[PDB]
């Protein structure tokens, strides 16, 4: 004995946090921001609104020291830009330190993939700069670095700091390529002569104790989204006494037919999003694989009939708290489900000369108040 | 009530352990569920696997056997492509692909007498060959623009044992034989056009059929089971074709024999016998 | 004979397409756009 | 059976051999008929009847389940000899009945 | 509970020396063996009393 074949799942990350459209937001500390603009001009701007304003401008190859009208923090300005690249594109950083303050040029980065990478950390603004495939990092001094927003006018990704390696190669070469695709017969043999068997009806008390288990996978990135809130095969062990005989038992709870709700709070990186969480309803069942060492389960190999009379139970919904970096923590709570024994199953699997049996009590469900 | 009680429902039976070796040719076809999310239509809510039923007939050893198969998957991986939040952007909320950490169950049952003998099963082995299930070409019909297509995806199936499940309800007992195949990833890789998600290994649920109407795996299966045989030894004492009373003798032979015996008679003893009043008892007792 | 217990997943719509963000596009015909602004001023523009 | 394999009662055979004929009566609604009652001895034959889904095989006889085997009737052809004593008081008459 | 014999009547017509003769017969059986099948004591098991 004795686990049964149980439901399983595996959630694979997409590979990146996903293309978040260009919108104004303030990323938290220790999060690399990657940008892949589609058109030249202003691409990303970072403003603390008190003493630090930064911007990146993407310039096409073969652009002389020419002036062009660009909108920085809402104001048009005749920004001057220079370039000598033939095949590459030039990312030029532009800085100022006042609302009325003068502008300055810093950088540049002559790269083919049209990819730029910025970040804030410990009173510094890190930016990927230099040349490919040997790109380097640079740091810019400032104050109140945590107050700087970073509003991008082109689609941008967000990456955790720990994967800066993947960031670095992402500046070596662009995001993963778009791929631009176009003997016989029948034999029966007696292995043992006539045997001798009888049929016995064992009536026994069963006090089955099962506990759920929840698998929580949080999507990468800032941490305001959860990638999966699923059920998991929950193992448990215990002992109990009946008729003066002590017996140890093992149990394994699982679910089937679960309904996947997927709330969406928006695509902003700071919005509360639940990619997929599972809830059990009228059209779902909960299985409980049970097995002990009593004489009965010893004599349950060749079974001719099984009938279980069990008392229903009500399973309420607990209180789980989402630990968002900022704002107010959402808490899931409520929900009561009543279980009813909709028969039993006996699953047997074979391997060489050893078999695994499993007594699966299947409970159907009925929703009842309180809600969730 | 409480405590324990055990009651014998039937006395000592009589069973024997047999081993049936039969060729099994299991054919199975996948089924995909394609739920498109409500909206513009540029996002598909679910591209998943669904249990797929199939029925066919094949001849083995000169006997026609009709079989039914039900293909399902377990431990599948959920890939999700996020192409942007714009309602016009291409997004796949969740689509399932099977990998090394996935199994494919094939619930098989036919009308062969072996299966009728499969209720009380001791051991089961299934020497089965491997199959290469490929992925077809499914086109996502967007409202505008080039239609993305999911293509590629192949996986090798190997016999990872067999299960026998029995679910009791009221007084019926639903049985099910389940060939569980484990999976190996191998070329060609799958990918969806006009997107950066490519060169992934597995068999996506877009078109597991790949045009083929059924994936076939053939082999041998050995079922060591216990069955009801008295070894023709529980019958009536006299049950048989009626015993023939053999022919006795043609009367001419008998006349010859009696006439030949006539010369063995002693005269004094004959006359001595010829005075005893032979009645019915006397004559018919000495025969 | 003879099916068995099997994988089964039912998908339930959220109830809405999802709260989308303010950006420029051309929604397809026969579809309603429902704006819920938080602050006064301009909310929606339509320009052919 | 609404559940599982359907047992089938196949096989079974017996030969009827004539052994004795006597007088008998058939009871109609308003009259009574004199009839010839024939006896037939049974001899088991090679077809052995068995029941599927059962530990029953190589059983001999003819069950009552479907003894006709779809036949409309079972036929025996033969001859019966009868000698009747008709009351007659003259050599020129002879009663028909 | 029982699967047993029952006397059966039959009527027909056949030719005898050029006479179409209508005949009636009644077939019955005697001295029968009462076999039985007992799959078990449960209401489920096949039982032939």
């Amino acid at each position: 004995w004795g686990p049964g074949e149980t439901n399983d799942s595996t959630t694979v990350e997409p590979v990146l946090d996903g293309p978040y459209q260009p919108t104004t937001f303030n990323p938290p500390v220790d999060y690399w921001m990657l940008l892949a603009p589609t058109a030249a001009g202003v691409v990303v701007e970072g403003t603390n609104n008190t003493d630090r304003w930064l911007a990146t401008i993407l310039v096409e190859p073969n652009v002389t020291s020419e002036t062009r009208s660009y909108t920085l923090f809402g104001t048009q300005e005749q920004i001057t830009i220079a370039n000598a690249s033939q095949t590459q594109w030039k990312f030029i950083d532009v800085v100022k330190t006042t609302q009325n303050g003068s502008y300055s040029q810093y950088g540049p980065l002559q790269s083919t993939p049209k990819l730029y990478a910025v970040m804030k950390h410990n009173g510094k603004i890190y930016t990927y700069n230099g040349e490919t495939p040997n790109v380097t990092t640079k740091y810019y001094s400032t104050t109140n670095y945590d107050s700087v927003n970073m509003t991008a006018f082109c689609d941008f990704y967000i990456i955790p700091r720990e994967e800066e390696s993947t960031c670095t190669e992402y500046i070596n070469n662009g995001l993963p390529p778009i791929q631009n695709t176009r003997a016989q017969a029948n034999e029966d043999i007696v292995v043992s002569k006539t045997s001798l068997w009888k049929e016995m009806q064992y009536n026994r008390d069963i006090t089955i104790r099962f506990k759920f288990a929840s698998s929580i996978v949080k999507s990468g990135g800032l941490g305001y989204k959860w990638s999966e809130i699923s059920f998991k095969p929950a193992n448990y062990q215990y002992t109990y006494t009946r008729d003066g005989e002590e017996v140890t038992a093992h149990t394994t709870c699982s679910v089937n037919g679960m309904n996947d709700f997927n709330f969406n709070g928006g695509s902003l990186p700071t919005d509360f999003v639940i990619s997929r969480y599972e809830v059990i309803k009228e059209n779902s069942y909960v299985y409980v694989d049970y097995w002990d060492d009593s004489q009965a389960f010893r004599n349950m190999v060749y079974v001719r009939s099984l009938a279980a009379n069990l008392n229903s139970v009500i399973c309420t919904g607990g209180d789980y708290s989402f630990a968002l970096p900022v704002g107010q923590w959402p808490v899931m709570t409520g929900g009561a489900v009543s279980l009813h024994s909709a028969g039993v199953t006996l699953s047997t699997q074979f391997t060489d000369f050893v078999s695994l049996n499993s007594l699966r009590f299947r409970f159907r469900l009925t929703v009842e108040e309180p809600s969730f | 009530a409480q405590a324990n009680e055990d009651i014998v429902v039937s006395k000592t039976s009589l069973w024997k352990e047999m081993q049936y070796n039969r060729d099994i040719t299991i054919r199975f076809k996948f089924a995909s569920s394609i739920v498109k999310s409500g909206g513009l239509g540029y996002k598909w809510s679910e591209i998943s696997f669904k249990p797929a039923n199939y029925q066919y007939t094949y001849t083995r050893d000169g006997e026609e056997v009709t079989a039914h198969t039900t293909c399902s998957v377990n431990g599948m991986n959920d890939f999700n492509f996020n192409g942007g939040s714009l309602p016009t952007d291409f997004v796949i909320s969740r689509y399932e692909v099977i990998k090394e950490n996935s199994y494919v169950y094939v619930d098989y049952w036919d009308d062969s007498q072996a299966f009728r003998n499969m209720v009380y099963v001791r051991s089961l082995a299934a020497n089965l060959n491997s199959v290469i299930c490929t992925g077809g070409d499914y086109s996502f019909a967007l409202p505008v623009g080039q239609w993305p297509v999911m293509t590629g995806g192949a996986v090798s199936l190997h016999s990872a044992g067999v299960t026998l499940s029995t679910q009791f309800t009221d007084f019926v007992s639903l049985n099910s034989l389940r060939f569980r195949f484990r999976l190996t990833v191998e070329e060609p890789s799958f990918s969806i056009t006009r997107t950066r998600v490519s060169r992934l290994y597995g068999l996506p649920a877009a078109n597991p059929n790949n045009g083929k109407e059924y994936y076939e795996v053939a082999g041998r299966f050995s079922l060591i089971s216990l069955v009801p045989s008295n070894d023709d030894y529980q019958t009536p004492i006299t049950n048989s074709v009626t015993v023939r009373q053999d022919l006795e003798r043609q009367l001419g032979e008998l006349r010859e024999e009696f006439n030949a015996l006539s010369q063995e008679i002693a005269m004094s003893q004959l006359i001595d016998l010829a005075l005893l009043p032979l009645d019915m008892f006397s004559m018919f007792s000495g025969i």
